[PDB]
């Protein structure tokens, strides 16, 4: 199907019509999204088969045709874009500061974004439109807001 | 069965909408990937 870089909506028909489910990442002709999205199902695009090659739950991540490429990082200091593509609307960017999640095992960056669940997977960049994580896995704070983690990687 | 469509390329917008806050949270992440907050 087509293998063309950029973002892609991931579907499915099993539900009623046709339902966004998440959003993904080609990029260097392998497919990035997060777990909780495809629960590590394969994937069709257009009359091809994309298989999964790689993935974890805990870091909630999966890439299918080859290992995980995006290796880009967060600087810690500068504002970021949300590349959203929410269900049935077009991609739009949102810049935000982020915030950072403290865990026991190092610091994350975290965006305080809140779109619809089947925007999970849309990509989070720097200004040099590099992915720096994916959007979609995080936690309801006190204010009832969501801030999701900037999911990434480890490129081997 | 899924399957995907393209939605767009991956760039930076110059002047995008700018919004959002910058919380610092002591958070914990389990066996099941699945965040909560530590208090
Ligand atoms: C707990 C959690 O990560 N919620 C899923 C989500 N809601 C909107 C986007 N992603």
């Amino acid at each position: 199907g087509e293998t063309t870089d950029g973002v892609y909506r991931v579907m499915t028909r099993r539900l009623l019509g046709s339902t966004q489910v998440g959003v993904g990442v080609m990029q260097e002709g392998v497919f990035h999204t997060m777990w909780h999205v495809t629960k590590g199902a394969a994937l069709r695009s257009g009359e091809g088969r994309l298989d999964p090659y790689w993935g974890d739950v805990k870091q909630d991540l999966v890439s299918y045709c080859g290992p995980w490429k995006l290796d880009a990082a967060w600087d810690g200091l500068s504002e970021v874009q949300l590349l959203a593509v929410p269900p049935g609307e077009r991609a739009k960017n949102i810049q935000t500061l982020p915030g950072i999640f403290k865990t026991k095992d190092g610091d994350i960056g975290a965006v305080a974004l809140d779109y619809p669940a089947g925007t999970s997977g849309s990509p989070i960049l720097d200004k040099c439109g590099r992915v720096i994580g994916l959007y979609g896995n995080g936690v309801v704070i006190k204010n009832g807001s969501y801030v999701s983690a900037i999911t990434q990687g480890k490129r081997e | 069965d899924m399957y995907i469509e393209r939605a767009g390329d991956i760039t930076w917008e110059k002047d995008a909408e700018v919004t959002g806050n910058s919380p610092r949270l002591d958070v914990a992440l389990d066996e099941s990937g699945d965040f909560s907050l530590v208090e």
